[PDB]
């Protein structure tokens, strides 16, 4: 512990130093990615009826509501789907269970309207 | 005489008591607390993501698809390439085949 | 009492160094009490007596003998250590010539030896003594050992000028005894030892007072070369606590940012 | 054990003096020798009392006067030669005897140097009262001779302890300035450590948050 071996501590330092700024880099960002790339979103229903609302487009392009515990689980839309088409999704979430395929289809859907 | 500290000794204590140790530590906790607000608050959406098959490798800079089985799969990547659009074009056609 | 002092050739032996001493430092010349002496095998004791004061006178100067040494030669044997004393009885000093005079005999022997010896302890010591009367200013002329190292100088110096002044009071006061009052011989011989004296101290002050400056020299060197190292952690140091504090700043802002987006709702 | 016999003995009026120097009565002779630093100079001891101890006191009158050693003038009147042959350890014959003499004889120049000139064997081993005082006296009347000499050799000596002033005054300046610059280091290094310490602590207990 004498001021000579200063030298040894500069070491150390300059691993604290390195070891440091390699943990803190910017890498938990996944989600912002992930929307960024699929250009969706998931946020909150305008009516808490239909609590879960996936938004596709960069503006409000397109969108569909969910209220899996109610009695109506398909909500609204914008792009103003028809009985039919509402029934399927209605089944590919009801019975199907598969969510992704009800998305893939809700933006087929949703993009074919206007 | 100058270049020649008037009082070492003193110079040193003031350098010790400056260095706040319970600061940075403190500092370290509120990170370590942000990770996990940012684990938990993202665990949802990832696991919708990920459940439409797309996954993502940063550390190969690039993104992959895997929702065409009979292992075969696609890849795009992140650098300064192309346009947003072209790309959520490209992983949203070959998703819902 | 250990030696064959019966054997005729161990006594035919001794004789003849006995002998040989005697004759050889003028014994016979010196006192003529027998005169040109010559193996008294069979000895006369007034001449047992001559020699033995010989002898005697020779290691110890300056005793005096009283009118019958016979009354003596015990007590001197004594005081000398005689280390074969227990085998003599005072009663046979009187006529030593009859049957155990190969004691006696002995004794003569051992003397001349003790002798012999005598004269070369003290040339030894007297040797010795003009050793002493130099070793100081040689061991204080050797090359200067760092304070450290040379302790009890000051004890040699005051010892040197001690020695110088018992000469000169041992001289002076010969002649005083000798009733000349003047000393300016020995005085001399004093001021020209001290002034050796003054000279190897002399060099000392002066290679001392070179060292100080030399120091001063040295330390302000040193000095400067510390305070340098401080100032150099000092900024270091600093500086390494900087960046750490920023790699903090940045990441906590990030993360918060990210937080912040992934609780926007719009 | 308490003897003053000696005082009612007959003591004539009329005095003759054969030597050069005054003979001193008993207890003058012992206050001389108590005020040159010997201490066993004593009334009791040397009167009819007077035993082995003045191979003592002699042995520390010639030690302080001579300047010398007598244990080391008798270590080097018994050696010859050593590295090789060894026919010392055995021949006790003489050793006793040699030194006993050895001292005779320093003892006896002693006495010549200062008037008196025929110290013997009987002064050392079989010592009397009265020949004890004579040689005791001129020991005395020697003392002060020399007592007189200092004064004209005290501006040696002054000069000599200038010179000695000197060289510790210096020495002292040496001291100092090395002692305060060990302090200086000393006190660096300790706020050096702590700061050393410090330091590592920092790391010790931040590095439990990565990993
Ligand atoms: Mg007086």
């Amino acid at each position: 512990a004498s001021i000579d071996a200063f030298s040894d501590l500069e070491r150390r330092m300059d691993g604290f130093q390195k070891d440091v700024a390699q943990v803190l880099a910017r890498q938990q960002n996944h989600v912002a990615l992930y929307e960024r790339l699929l250009q969706l979103r998931v946020l909150p229903g305008a009516s808490d009826v239909h609590d879960v609302r996936f938004v596709f487009g960069d503006d409000s392009r397109c969108w569909i509501e969910v209220a899996m515990h109610g009695d109506h689980v398909i909500g609204n839309s914008h792009p103003a789907l028809d009985p039919k088409s509402r029934a399927t999704l209605e089944h590919v979430l009801t019975v199907q269970g598969d969510l992704a395929a009800f998305l893939v289809v809700a933006r087929d859907m949703l993009l074919a309207s206007l | 005489k100058d270049n020649l500290l008037d009082n070492p000794v003193e110079f040193l204590k003031e350098v010790r008591e400056s260095f706040d140790i319970q600061q940075d530590v403190d500092a370290m906790k509120r990170i370590r607390h942000d990770l996990d607000v940012i684990k938990e608050e993202s665990e949802a959406r990832l696991k919708l993501y990920r459940s439409l098959g797309v996954i993502l490798d940063l550390e190969n800079d690039q993104v992959l698809i895997n929702r065409k089985n009979d292992g075969n799969i696609d890849i795009l990547p992140l650098d300064n390439n192309l346009s947003d659009f072209y790309k959520t074009k490209y992983i949203w056609e070959r998703l819902g085949k | 009492d250990p030696r064959p002092l019966r054997d005729k050739n161990f006594q035919s032996a001794i004789q003849e160094e006995i002998y040989d001493y005697l004759k050889k430092n003028k014994f016979d010349i010196e006192t003529n009490h027998p005169i040109s002496i010559k193996f008294l095998k069979q000895p006369t004791q007034k001449g047992f007596i001559i020699i033995f004061k010989w002898l005697y006178l020779r290691l110890d100067p300056g005793y005096g003998f009283t009118k019958s040494i016979e009354n003596e030669i015990y007590q001197i044997l004594k005081n000398l250590r005689y280390p074969f004393l227990e085998s003599i009885n005072k009663s046979q000093i009187s006529a030593v010539g009859g049957s155990n005079w190969h004691k006696f005999l002995g004794m003569l022997h051992w003397m001349v030896r003790t002798n012999i010896k005598l004269d070369m302890c003290l040339n030894k010591v007297d040797r010795s003594l003009i050793n002493q009367n130099t070793q100081e200013i040689t061991i204080l002329s050797q090359p200067l050992k760092t304070l450290d190292e040379q302790d009890q100088r000051q004890e040699r110096y005051e010892l040197m000028v001690e020695k110088l002044l018992i000469d000169y009071f041992t001289e002076s006061y010969k002649s005083f005894l000798k009733l000349e009052d003047n000393y300016e011989p020995s005085m001399q011989e004093l001021k020209l030892g001290f002034e050796k004296f003054v000279h190897i101290i002399n060099t000392d002050v002066t290679s001392t007072e070179l060292k100080l400056e030399e120091l001063k020299v040295d330390l302000n060197r040193k000095r400067y070369k510390l305070h340098q190292q401080v100032i150099h952690v000092i900024d270091i140091t600093s500086k390494f606590k900087i960046n750490i504090q920023s790699s903090l700043e940045n990441s906590e802002n990030e993360l918060g940012n990210v937080i912040e987006e992934l609780r926007n709702l719009e | 054990i308490f003897k003053d016999l000696e005082a009612l003995s007959f003591q004539s009026n009329a005095s003759r003096n054969q030597d050069v120097f005054p003979i001193l009565d008993l207890q003058e002779l012992v206050i001389c020798l108590q005020s040159c630093d010997f201490a066993l100079a004593t009334q009791e001891n040397i009167s009819r009392p007077t035993s082995d101890y003045m191979v003592t006191l002699y042995k520390q009158i010639i030690e302080n006067f001579m300047g010398i050693s007598v244990e080391s003038l008798l270590n080097s009147s018994n050696q010859e030669t050593g590295d090789g042959h060894l026919q010392e350890e055995n021949e006790n014959i003489y050793l006793d005897t040699l030194n006993v003499l050895v001292l005779n004889k320093i003892c006896f120049k002693f006495f010549e140097n200062i008037g008196v000139q025929d110290f013997n064997m009987t002064d050392l081993y079989k010592p009397e009262a009265q020949r004890t005082q004579r040689l005791l006296s001129a020991v005395v009347n020697y003392a002060r001779f020399r007592e007189e000499r200092m004064f004209d050799c005290n501006s040696f000596i002054l000069q000599m302890e200038s010179l000695l002033g000197q060289i510790n005054k210096l020495n002292d300046e040496i001291k100092q300035l090395q002692k305060d610059f060990e302090v200086e280091v000393k006190e660096i290094e300790i706020e050096y450590s702590l700061l050393s310490g410090h330091i590592n602590k920092y790391m010790n207990e931040m590095l439990e948050y990565m990993q």
